[PDB]
């Protein structure tokens, strides 16, 4: 029932739409890996 | 034609188009093909645009 039948296009705008959201996810953990405290003192100490 | 520029001229200017394009949603007109300076711009959105 919860089997929406999405047509070429419409599938198409979906996989976009996902690429989209793993990039988002990527660049925000490698933020957050930047910006935690044990990686400033890494960096900081070298 | 193809050139190259200095390192700090290169990501110091290269840093400051894609983040007026962040701040303004403009559209970069562009040669197109990578040669010469459409070839440095495209490595300087490769440069901080792709990570913002």
């Amino acid at each position: 029932g919860l089997k929406l039948f999405i047509t070429d296009d419409e599938l198409k705008k979906v996989h976009d739409f996902e690429e989209q959201c793993i990039e988002e996810y990527f660049r925000e953990k490698d933020d957050r890996f930047n910006s935690s405290n044990d990686e400033r003192i890494r960096v900081t100490s070298e | 034609q193809n050139f190259e520029l200095q390192p700090k001229l290169k990501q110091v200017f290269g840093k400051g188009l894609i983040k007026a394009a962040m701040t303004t949603g403009a559209w970069i007109f562009t040669g197109g093909v990578n040669t010469g300076v459409i070839r440095h711009v495209g490595d300087a959105l490769k440069d901080h645009a792709s990570k913002s």
